[PDB]
RNA sequence: GGGACCGCCAGUGGCGAAGGCGCCCGGCUGGAACGGGUCCGACGGUGAGCGCGGAAGGCCAGGGGAGCGAACCGGAUUAGAUACCCGGGUAGUCCUGGCUGUAAAGGAUGCGGGCUAGGUGUCGGGCGAGCUUCGAGCUCGCCCGGUGCCGUAGGGAAGCCGUUAAGCCCGCCGCCUGGGGAGUACGGCCGCAAGGCUGAAACUUAAAGGAAUUGGCGGGGGAGCACUACAAGGGGUGGAGCGUGCGGU
């Protein structure tokens, strides 16, 4: 969990902190239902 | 018919939105505040001296903001 | 810059006012200078040069 | 109505005020009367224009028939005159203390420096101290009425001035507020 | 001996209120807002609003043996606006106008020195 | 009565290793620069492994809960409102003890030494002149350190930088090797948890990206124009019939 700079740069994009916490909501569930 | 004339002696400049309005210095001629120096507008064309007639001497505009 | 650097610190010889006793001192003291029989003070340590009081006689170098 | 049922009692000024005379309240009691602030201004006391900045209330306490009189519950200065005072690249240093006087009245004083330029802050804390130690003097030695018309003549800030001037010069020292905490 | 009053003008962008006390000020004499004497609340701020409705107040403290009035100009202080209302001036204009003899006219807007967190949020409001 | 917070003074002040640090007094402690080499004698520089404190927010236990305000509850706006505006309102924001080790924590600039035209200010220490109501209290020159701004040579794609280097040499550490996939999968370790610290591959792509030039555009900013605009003033179209055109049949 390094964040690249590049991807902040909204061209072409979704905003990078909201793309985190999805990434991070998913984390969760996965790690969920492993256990 | 409470009117108050007065005398414009200086013209401020052409004011209000379009200019129509024209900015004046005028001396109360009558009444409670005789002599006094007041900026008062004019609508219509108005020269040096005219005898303005005033409903209410207090009212005032506001200088001129360039 | 001064290449070689020459100390901007002299040393005096000076002659105490009451027991007229001489002493070497030096202009920029770090501490209190005192005479040797009475005692008195004689260059007070500041920031910068001392606080002479007593009557310079010689300049050293 | 009611307005009618209200009648008008004269106020007096304190006795070391000279015992103006400055107002008259409209009350349907005298009972409503008492602890009753009035905010005067100096020049209407003395007559001194030069001085009107300063304000008094006084909180009106002893009603006798008709006649109100009053105790001096405090002493502010204008703000607007402060607020002049006050300018940028210069200090403003605030000596606040409580105090004791001579007859026992126990006060909150609060006094006001400012200097031409900025200063060092251990210049400031030695300012402090000098007008500290001064205003526990003129408390010692002065009651609280004599010491009151000293404050407000003011020249407790001219001897301020003098002896602050030995640390750094002072574009004007003065007494911001005074407030009579409780008495004896 | 001349009666002398205060005249507590309030004046948001809102609203104006000009209340109309004894010397200590501790008695209400007169006192009318701004919705006293208009029927629109967007026209309650105006300085119309403000000078009829002050004109009102002074006619009738002068109807109760007043003659001299202290002003008191107000904003709404606190963590709330400083610049008085655009009708604090014109009310002042007409209570000077309805026969009322003019003495002291300051501020009394109270300034903290350190107050709460104000309104709106953190991105302000987001007008 | 209560809880927070300490205005103007505040500045291109100060201090701090960094995030960060401002009401007054007294105490306790940490240091730094300046002036004196009085001392030691290379005792150094850097740092893989290690260790420390470390903004907001969150979390565990207890207290506290003025205002503000995540969630939530209403009012309004709208085609729609899960928002923007408004009325409230929980966790939070405060104190105590612990955890969590994160940010545009950005000068987007790892640190130490030697060299290198200048101009100028403030900050602070020292020195020398001038002023003095005699307080290093006020003006000027210099030296040192910090902090800008301008700037020669010089650099660099350019933006720009330029003795506070991003120019030239010496020492050490880390990091980087087209773009997505991805800070993901698996695994390890840590943390009560949310998470943290390490971390690929397949496959897919001719660009991605950086600086500046011109035009264009701005529900940006200034200046100036009046008639295909507007303010003053003025006529009349659209309602009825016809001439004639365009669409329609």
């Amino acid at each position: 969990m390094k964040r690249r700079p590049r991807k902040w740069k909204k061209k072409g994009r979704m905003r990078w902190k909201w793309i985190k916490k999805r990434i991070r909501r998913l984390k969760r569930q996965r790690k969920k239902e492993r256990g | 018919d409470e009117g108050y004339p007065a005398e414009v002696i200086e013209i401020i400049g052409r004011t209000g939105t379009t200019g129509d309005v024209t900015q004046v210095k005028v001396r109360i001629l009558e009444g409670r505040d005789k002599g006094r120096v007041i900026r008062r507008n004019v609508r219509g064309p108005v020269r040096i001296g005219d005898i303005l007639i005033l409903r209410e001497t207090e009212r005032e505009a506001r200088e001129i903001k360039s | 810059k001064p290449i070689i650097p020459m100390p901007r610190s002299r040393f005096l010889r000076v002659k105490c006012i009451d027991c007229g006793n001489e002493q070497i001192v030096f202009s920029h003291p770090a501490t209190k200078v005192r005479c040797l029989i009475c005692g008195a003070t004689l260059v007070e340590p500041t920031g910068g040069k001392g606080i002479v009081k007593a009557k310079i006689l010689e300049v050293l170098e | 109505d009611k307005w009618k049922l209200k009648q008008w009692y004269i106020i007096y000024a304190p006795d070391f005020f000279g015992g103006v005379e400055v107002g008259l309240t409209p009350a349907d009691d005298p009972e409503k009367v008492l602890n009753r602030v009035v905010e005067v201004t100096l020049k209407d006391v003395t007559g001194d224009f030069t001085k009107s900045h300063v304000k008094l209330y006084f909180q009106v306490y002893d009603v006798k028939g008709q006649n109100a009189y009053t105790k001096f519950k405090g002493m502010k200065l204008a703000r607007s005159y402060i607020r002049s005072l006050v300018r940028r690249k210069t200090t403003r240093i605030d000596g606040i203390f409580n105090i004791t006087t001579k007859d026992g009245y126990k006060l909150r004083v609060m006094a006001m420096a400012i200097a031409m330029r900025r200063i060092q802050t251990s210049q400031e804390r030695a300012i402090r101290k000098i007008m500290q130690e001064i205003i526990y003097k003129k408390a010692e030695e002065l009651n609280f009425k004599d010491f009151v018309l000293e404050s407000v003549n003011g020249k407790i800030a001219a001897e301020i001035a003098k002896e602050a001037k030995k640390i750094y010069p002072l574009r004007k020292a003065e007494i911001r507020k005074i407030k009579v905490l409780e008495e004896p | 001996k001349e009666k002398w009053g205060i005249a507590h003008i309030y004046s948001s962008f809102n609203n104006t209120i000009i209340h109309i006390t004894d010397i200590t000020g501790a008695e209400t004499i007169s006192r009318w807002s701004g919705g006293m004497v208009v029927k629109a609340d967007r026209d309650e701020p105006s300085p119309y609003a403000a000078m009829l409705a002050a004109r009102r107040a002074a006619e009738e403290a002068l109807e109760k043996g007043i003659v001299g009035v202290h002003i008191r100009v107000r904003a709404p202080g606190g963590s709330k606006s400083k610049t008085p209302g655009p009708g604090a001036q014109a009310a002042i204009r007409a209570l000077a106008r309805a026969g009322l003899k003019i003495g002291r006219v300051e501020d009394v807007t109270p300034i903290p020195h350190d107050g709460t967190r104000p309104k709106g949020g953190r991105r302000g409001r987001r007008v």
